[PDB]
RNA sequence: CGGAGAGGUA
DNA sequence: GCGGGCTATGGCGGCGAATACCCTC
DNA sequence: GAGGGTATTCGCCGCCTACCTCTCCTAGCCCGC
């Protein structure tokens, strides 16, 4: 969606892919999934088993 | 008077002002977007200007004067156009932008008098 | 705290745009976000998101 | 707060408290309180009432001078028609050409007539309006609110928000109403005692 | 030490 | 250019009231 | 149409107690120095 919404919002022959690019949705929604999930469980380490 | 004169030029020029909802700072990106989808999009017959009634506020601030350029209306877009579901395409799904500001149910355009109070430099 | 907040800066917004004068529909829609704000603070989503 | 505001406890919570007290639907308290709709705090009556036949005249007055407007645009229309026939029969035109020119003016012709026919209906709808005008009605459409005060600017108050509940509630006493639910309950019977 | 989530004991 | 502050559809039962569909005047 | 009598649907309320352990509690962006 970022990237749609830059794409018309900035003058052609001045783009370029890493402009475009905001990395920072992904990196956020990784870690809100290694956070703050309940499928991303505290390891059970009593015993081996 | 600039009042007369800013009354007599908008008398003329098509389309009646209406006013749009944005989102606190992200205004003036939303008029970009705005006028940049006019330009790009094959709508120029619709916006004819968008405006950001702004007066900076030149206030002592840090020890020193300092210019805010607060929206005189906070977070309102006026924007003249006609009765084209394009131009409320092109602005409601611009970025930082919520919706028509309608007076009962559908958008309703200010009264020229109100267009020219708030477009006059202050 | 943050509903409060909430209900503070819109009754400020509010009170500015009456104050310097405004269409009716502009402050129209002030008080309707005012009045979402305080029904918000008094009984958050029982109307609405 | 700069604007009165309502309690949503008395408002949302089912039964709306304040559907009852004022006799108004939940939609309607919807609309009102949250700016989607006009609505007439009071009308006055003996304004209304005294001047009702006069403004019944001045109404017929209007009507009949904005028909006058429209026969005369009709007639320019119909002095066009002259000119479209005049214009097919002095050179050589056949019937493609002809017809062209006569469904253009019976286009403009009909168009005359509807525009005609809104006016009168929009007046029509106007004094149903004002023959009707009683506290707690909703006036949707802007433009039609803005219409009836334009025109008829005294007669009547509409506000809207929280503080055209709070004029509601003010111009309203509970003994009449109490008295009137008794009645119903006493007397009548139905869904109208239930209620 | 207030909230959200997860796991667990009776 | 970096730091800080400000803003933004796998529940289920009971119950009631806010509301579809049809006969009557 | 108004009106009433029936249904029909949706919103809300309710869903044992007590206790132990752990991990996260914003993000984007716009203005200032």
């Amino acid at each position: 969606r970022v990237v749609r919404e830059r794409m018309t919002t900035q003058d052609v022959e001045a783009i370029t892919p890493q402009t475009l690019i905001n990395i920072r949705p992904v990196v956020a929604a990784i870690k809100e999934f290694f956070g703050t999930s309940q499928l991303s469980q505290f390891m059970d380490q009593n015993n081996p088993l | 008077d600039p009042a007369a004169a800013l009354k007599a030029e908008l008398r003329s020029k098509p389309g009646d002002w209406y006013v749009v909802h944005s989102y606190a700072g992200y205004e003036n990106k939303v008029k970009a977007n705005l006028e940049t989808r006019v330009q790009n999009l094959d709508v120029g017959d619709y916006i004819f200007q968008v405006e950001v009634p702004t007066e900076e506020v030149t206030e002592i601030k840090n020890g020193q004067r300092k210019q805010v350029n607060r929206k005189v209306l906070p977070g309102y877009i006026l924007v003249r156009m006609d009765l084209t579901d394009d131009s409320w395409a092109a602005v409601r799904n611009t970025p930082g932008v919520t919706g028509f500001v309608g007076a009962t149910s559908r958008p309703s355009a200010l009264a020229l008098d109100d267009v020219v109070k708030f477009l006059l430099p202050r | 705290n943050d509903l409060y907040r909430r209900v503070i800066n819109r009754n400020n917004r509010l009170k500015r745009l009456i104050d310097l004068g405004a269409p009716e529909i502009i402050v129209n829609n002030e008080k309707r976000m005012l009045q979402e704000s305080v029904d918000a603070l008094f009984d958050n989503g029982r109307r609405g998101r | 707060l700069a604007a009165p505001v309502t309690h949503i406890w008395y408002f949302k919570g089912v039964p709306s408290r304040l559907g009852y007290l004022l006799d108004l639907a939940p939609k309607d308290l919807e609309k009102i309180i949250y700016f989607a709709a006009y609505v007439i705090t009071s009308v006055d009556e003996e304004m209304r009432h005294n001047e009702l036949s006069t403004l019944e005249a001045e109404m017929a007055v209007e009507r009949k001078a904005v028909e006058d407007q429209r026969d005369g645009e009709l007639e320019a229309r119909a002095q066009k028609l002259e000119a479209d026939l005049a214009e097919l029969e002095a050179e050589g035109a056949k019937a493609d050409a002809r017809r062209k020119v006569r469904d253009g003016g019976e286009r403009e012709m009909r168009q005359i007539r509807d525009r005609a026919q809104r006016e009168l209906d929009r007046l029509e709808d106007i004094w149903s309006t004002f023959t009707k005008l009683a506290p707690k009605q909703l006036i949707v459409d802007e433009n039609l609110y803005r219409e009836l005060v334009d025109r008829y600017g005294e007669y009547f108050t509409g506000a809207m928000g929280a503080e055209s509940i709070q004029k509601l509630i003010e111009n309203f006493d509970i003994d009449a109403e109490a008295e009137s639910l008794r009645d119903v309950i006493r007397n009548g019977k139905g869904q109208k005692k239930l209620r």
